[PDB]
């Protein structure tokens, strides 16, 4: 068996994260849109 | 996971590490 496998049956278990990969990304991308289309006024404002 | 004992008595109960096959029911990651 794997690590992660060999590690579980002990106890240790590796909760998942709240936000996915995905919402980061998407958080990411946001935070890019906002930094080209509005620059600094998004941070401090409206867009 | 409880709402709070001072709003309802509803529980839900998460089985962290099974697939709702050896425990309505809702399977996540």
């Amino acid at each position: 068996r794997d690590l992660i496998c060999a590690q579980k049956f002990k106890g240790l278990t590796v909760l998942p994260p709240l936000l996915t990969d995905e919402m980061i990304a998407q958080y990411t991308s946001a935070l890019l849109a906002g930094t080209i289309t509005s620059g600094w006024t998004f941070g401090a404002g409206p867009a | 996971i409880t709402p709070g004992t001072n709003t309802s008595n509803q529980v839900a109960v998460l089985y962290q590490g099974v697939n709702c096959t050896e425990v309505n029911v809702f399977q996540t990651r």
